[PDB]
């Protein structure tokens, strides 16, 4: 999957429907994998840089694979 | 308002580095061993005159890096031959007496500098040679753009000047070449952890150990052999209010941010 | 859902009925999603500012959406 | 449920029957709600002050409600 | 159960079989309890001292009781 | 299972099929266990040194067993 945004996690949102929304960079992406939830808050809590990789590279696109550096 | 950095010897060098820390920051008797103390910094700018890249000759002397006191930001480099100060795009309004200003097309973040220079700090090598080389590409830069050549050279000087200024562990490993340094990953983690260490360290009260993120100190002596200078908590480099606080448990001091992340 | 309250986490409460209660601001809402329990306490511990979203925007009001900032 | 003990966790103990004991104050109660296990270890590690609201408020008591402050 | 070893967790092995060894003291002891392994990796990760009580107190020994300081 | 690579974790990456990738040493190896996902994510956050035993000690190798030192 191609690279979408790389950066620090601006804010994370836990949705009504049980999907997780992230803002890393200028994109606001989401995922329905219950596993990225706390991996993604951890990342944000500690200020890691995360690359999110996706074909839906735009506000509302969803994601499955991230790199945590 | 201008200190020197004499790279003649490993002694001339450390001796100068000590001159600047002693000059811009006061100690903390709370963190002290063997008569070394952690110094905390305490706004403005000041020049640092680079000098001694080939002591025999004494030729390479018109480099001067402008530095910002409170955060040790390297706002850019002055060219004593023509007095043009080239500032990074994030310091587009910074100015230094006695110089004209010309704004570079990139900002100072490592993210960018590493992007442009096309190199990664982890594993970066530095010796007398590269530093000489690195001085020439800067000296010969005329223009607006932040090119790959000014990029690679600023990665290097920002490293032996501000990184080494802040960290006793990077000066020590680098000092040697002067009498080829490879910047380890362990040295990189440290640079990334300057602001959280500075928020915690003051809480040091005689705990067995200190852990901030991917960094741990096993004793006061380990805190000293690595960290020389800290922030006092031009955007700030400190983390915000109420957030990072050291939390002690079982004689271990932690930064609340890292414990919050590992406990869920 | 609209925003209700926003602030730092005053205290959290594990209840008898297995729900979790948060006091963000002057409000004191609660939730019935298990995943939130961990997230909410790390948010409390570390000092983030969370924004709760719900129409039960009142004391004893329930919630399922959160913004961790 | 009335308040019953308040303070910072002294020691936590996982027992042979899979219940989790907490010694807070001079009380030494226990609980059998799996989710409380983790959370309490976290409150103990971070030095939070907890209030345990129980009716069986005495050594050997059983609890279910905690307020994390 | 008599306390058997006390100290920090020198190391853990997460095996394939989902058995789980820990070394505290001069002993490599295992446990299969529900959640206990997890609670023990946080004790390792953050540096807690723990005491494992047991009568099978010897390498290869199993344990189900553990105090967390 | 033979040792394959001992050291700190450089990056991790959560892939689409749901397996977590860890880079330690000069190898990138992966795992299907959803529990490691997070202990690996925490080893990375705190600079821990870990050994990875696997019979598939090459890039892309899978592993199931870890020892956190």
């Amino acid at each position: 999957t191609p690279d979408c945004v790389t950066g620090k996690v601006e804010y994370t949102k836990y949705n009504d429907d049980d999907t997780f929304t992230v803002k890393v960079g200028d994109k606001e992406l989401f995922t329905n994998r219950w596993n990225l939830q706390s991996l993604l808050l951890s990342a944000q809590i500690t200020g890691m840089t995360v690359t999110i990789k996706t074909n839906a590279c735009h506000n509302g696109g969803g994601f499955s694979e991230v790199i945590f550096r | 308002k201008e200190f020197t950095l004499d790279f003649s010897t490993a002694k001339t060098y450390v001796d100068s580095l000590n001159v600047i820390r002693s000059a811009i920051g006061t100690p903390l008797q709370t963190i002290s061993s063997g008569g070394t103390s952690l110094l905390m910094i305490d706004d403005n700018l000041f020049a640092v005159d680079v000098r001694g890249i080939d002591p025999e000759e004494g030729r390479f002397n018109n480099l001067r890096l402008i530095v910002e006191r409170n955060n040790l930001y390297v706002t850019g480099f002055v060219n004593r031959t023509n007095n043009v100060f080239y500032r990074f795009a994030d310091f587009s309004h910074v100015t230094f007496p006695g110089t004209t200003a010309v704004t570079l097309s990139g900002d100072s973040s490592y993210t960018t500098l590493q992007r442009v220079a096309g190199i990664s700090r982890t594993g970066m090598q530095i010796n007398r040679h590269s530093l000489t080389t690195s001085y020439l590409d800067l000296m010969s830069h005329s223009g607006t753009s932040l090119t790959q050549s000014v990029a690679r050279a600023m990665l290097r000087f920002v490293t032996v000047t501000a990184e080494a200024l802040r960290f006793r562990q990077i000066q020590r490993g680098f000092r040697t070449t002067l009498d080829s340094y490879v910047m380890t990953a362990e040295d990189v983690d440290l640079t990334l952890n300057w602001g959280r260490l500075s928020s915690v360290l003051p809480d040091y009260h005689g705990q067995d150990s200190v852990r901030v993120g991917r960094i741990s100190f096993g004793s006061i002596n380990a805190i000293l052999g690595s960290v020389a200078l800290i922030l006092n908590c031009f955007p700030s480099m400190c983390p915000a209010d109420g957030r990072v606080r050291g939390i002690t448990h079982n004689k271990i001091l932690w930064d609340s941010s890292t414990l919050g992340a590992i406990l869920m």
